[PDB]
């Protein structure tokens, strides 16, 4: 969701507007006024490809923000340009390694929370509490206050 | 009788040619007809195997 997004923000105003005409022929007479299964797999054969149902369900899942089960515009944007993959080509083990040092600098084992805001603090950008808190929970699995290695490399996926 | 030739053949032609034409019409109804059935089918379909998958996770 968060190369995901990241992408849409990216896109112009003029691309939305084409995503948006896109979307109200994919909703071209549905019932739901959203992209379901059903029309998922509507627009699919539209195409040629033949996808899968469960791949169906995990696609949505994949795309939605809401929890319709279907994709709406916000949604559009997603499943219309998630085509690159931005969080590929993982970092060596070594710089993953380097990562967790620098990010642990006194020397401990764990990326306590004082490390990862004064590094929020130090990249200059204006960093929000919410953000904190977001970056927070999805390093930190346990909520122990502290992001340790493995933790940390689960901080990595959708990261690059 | 060559003008009256083709007026009988040209007014045959019209009788089958429109009875072709409203068969076809009929079809195309019935067609509609059914396609928007089998998609809501399909999408009450979905919709429950969603909600059975959730109950088996
Ligand atoms: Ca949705
Ligand atoms: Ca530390
Ligand atoms: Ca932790």
């Amino acid at each position: 969701d968060d190369i995901y997004k990241a992408a849409v923000e990216q896109l112009t105003e003029e691309q939305k507007n084409e995503f948006k005409a896109a979307f109200d022929i994919f909703v071209l007479g549905a019932e739901d006024g959203c992209i379901s299964t059903k029309e998922l797999g509507k627009v699919m054969r539209m195409l040629g490809q033949n996808p899968t149902p469960e791949e169906l369900q995990e696609m949505i899942d994949e795309v939605d923000e809401d929890g319709s089960g279907t994709v709406d515009f916000d949604e559009f944007l997603v499943m219309m340009v998630r085509c690159m993959k931005d969080d590929s080509k993982g970092k060596s083990e070594e710089e993953l390694s380097d990562l967790f040092r620098m990010f642990d600098k006194n020397a401990d084992g764990y990326i306590d929370l004082d490390e990862l805001k004064i590094m929020l603090q130090a990249t200059g950008e204006t960093i929000t509490e919410d953000d904190i808190e977001e970056l927070m929970k999805d390093g930190d699995k346990n909520n122990d206050g502290r992001i340790d290695y493995d933790e940390f490399l689960e901080f990595m996926k959708g990261v690059e | 009788e060559e003008a009256e030739k083709a007026a009988d053949e040209s007014e045959r032609g019209m009788k089958v040619i429109e009875s072709r034409a409203q068969k076809d019409e009929e079809k195309m109804e019935i067609q509609e007809i059914q396609l928007k059935e089998a998609k809501h089918i399909a999408e009450d379909a979905d919709r429950k195997y969603e909600e059975v998958a959730r109950k088996l996770v």
